C-alpha cells in the first residue's frame, strides 16, 4: 500500500526547507 | 464586502510595512523554559515574560548561520512582514530585538502543538477535519495575497493548533512582498509547484499548489509526491501524475485535480475568479466562510491541556558573544 511505502520511507519526519 | 475588508486590511499593513517595529524588548526580560522546535538558524523556546507572567514562543536565530546560508534578505523579509500582518490564523509577532550574536522574534505561544505531530500520530484526518483546516488556510492566503505577499512554505510542520483547535500559521522565513513574479528556489520539496522546480519564474499560484499538497496529505496521511530523495520527488511533481486513495470523495479529487494543476492558466486560485473558484467549489459546500473567520465553528479536535503537545529537543546554552556579529547585514532588524 502507498501508506506502507510512506511509513517505510525516509520522509516521514520533519522536512527541512531548501535554503 | 471582502474587497472592502481587504482594502482596509491593506491600509493597516502598509503603515507597519513602511515603518516597522524595532528593538521592542530585551533578552533579560524573558525567562527561558524549554525548546518547542528547531530550524536551520536556531530554535524556538517557550519563555515567560517576567513583568506580566505571559508565555510566548521566542525564535532565536544565530546571525552567523543566517549569513552562511545566504538568508539575510529572507530573514529581513520574515521580520518586516510578520510585524506588519494581522489575521486570526497568523501567529502574532509580539516583540523583536537583537544582540551581538542572535536575532530574536517573540511570538504568540500556540499550545496545541504542530499539525504535523497530530497528523502523523492519528494517521490521517477525516474530510470534514481536513476541510476545517483547509478553510482557514484559504482565508489566510486570500489575506496574504491581497497584500502582495507570497508565503512559500506551507506544510503541517508550520501549522500550529491553538487552544480552541484553530490553526496558526508560523515561519515566515520565505514570505516575500512581490508584485508580479519571482525566482528563488525555496520551499520544502514535497510542496514545491512545478514552475519552481523548472526555474520558470513564479507567482502566488505556488501557494495554491501547496494547498493542494496539504489537503491531500491531511486526507491521505501521506503527500501526493514522495520518495527517499528530493530529486525523485521533483521528477514526480513535474510529471504531475497524481493518484488518489480509494476513500477520497469525488468532490475532493476534483478539487485536488484543480489545485495540483501543472497548467497555470487552469490552476484554481489563479483564474479570473481567483480565490472564489476555491471557496465555491463543491468540496467546500458545507463550509461557512464567515463563521470560520469568526471562529464560531466547533473544531473537530481540541488539544489536551504545559508543553506535552510538543516533542522534546536537545537544549543548549544561549551564549552571547562579547563582539557584535554581522551588524551591518542586520541593521534594519
Ligand atoms: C530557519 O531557522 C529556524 C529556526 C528556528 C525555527 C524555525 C522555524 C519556526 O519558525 N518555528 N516556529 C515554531 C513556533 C512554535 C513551535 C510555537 C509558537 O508558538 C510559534 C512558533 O513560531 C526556523
Amino acid at each position: 500500500t502507498t501508506y506502507a511505502d510512506f511509513i517505510a520511507s525516509g520522509r516521514t519526519g520533519r522536512r527541512n526547507a531548501i535554503h | 464586502s471582502v474587497k472592502e475588508f481587504l482594502a482596509k486590511a491593506k491600509e493597516d499593513f502598509l503603515k507597519k510595512w513602511e515603518s516597522p517595529a524595532q528593538n521592542t524588548a530585551h533578552l533579560d526580560q524573558f525567562e527561558r523554559i524549554k525548546t518547542l522546535g528547531t530550524g536551520s538558524f536556531g530554535r524556538v523556546m517557550l519563555v515567560k515574560h517576567k513583568e506580566t507572567g505571559n508565555h510566548y514562543a521566542m525564535k532565536i536565530l544565530d546571525k552567523q548561520k543566517v549569513v552562511k546560508l545566504k538568508q539575510i534578505e529572507h530573514t529581513l523579509n520574515e521580520k518586516r512582514i510578520l510585524q506588519a500582518v494581522n489575521f486570526p490564523f497568523l501567529v502574532k509577532l509580539e516583540f523583536s530585538f537583537k544582540d551581538n550574536s542572535n536575532l530574536y522574534m517573540v511570538m504568540e505561544y500556540v499550545p496545541g502543538g504542530e499539525m504535523f505531530s497530530h497528523l502523523r500520530r492519528i494517521g490521517r484526518f477525516s474530510e470534514p477535519h481536513a476541510r476545517f483546516y483547509a478553510a482557514q488556510i484559504v482565508l489566510t492566503f486570500e489575506y496574504l495575497h491581497s497584500l502582495d505577499l507570497i508565503y512559500r512554505d506551507l506544510k503541517p510542520e508550520n501549522l500550529l493548533i491553538d487552544q480552541q483547535g484553530y490553526i496558526q500559521v508560523t515561519d515566515f522565513g520565505f514570505a516575500k512582498r512581490v508584485k508580479g513574479r519571482t525566482w528563488t528556489l525555496c520551499g520544502t520539496p514535497e510542496y514545491l509547484a512545478p514552475e519552481i522546480i523548472l526555474s520558470k519564474g513564479y507567482n502566488k499560484a505556488v501557494d495554491w499548489w501547496a494547498l493542494g499538497v496539504l489537503i491531500y496529505e491531511m486526507a491521505a496521511g501521506y503527500p501526493p509526491f514522495f520518495a527517499d530523495q528530493p530529486i525523485q520527488i521533483y521528477e514526480k511533481i513535474v510529471s504531475g501524475k497524481v493518484r488518489f486513495p480509494s476513500h477520497f470523495s469525488s468532490d475532493l479529487k476534483d478539487l485536488l485535480r484543480n489545485l495540483l494543476q501543472v497548467d497555470l492558466t487552469k490552476r484554481f486560485g489563479n483564474l479570473k475568479n481567483g480565490v472564489n473558484d476555491i471557496k465555491n467549489h463543491k468540496w467546500f459546500a458545507t463550509t461557512d466562510w464567515i463563521a470560520i473567520y469568526q471562529r464560531k465553528v466547533e473544531a473537530p479536535f481540541i488539544p489536551k491541556f504545559d508543553t506535552s503537545n510538543f516533542d522534546d529537543y536537545e537544549e543548549e546554552e544561549i551564549r552571547v558573544s562579547i563582539n557584535e556579529k554581522c551588524g551591518k547585514e542586520f541593521s534594519e532588524f
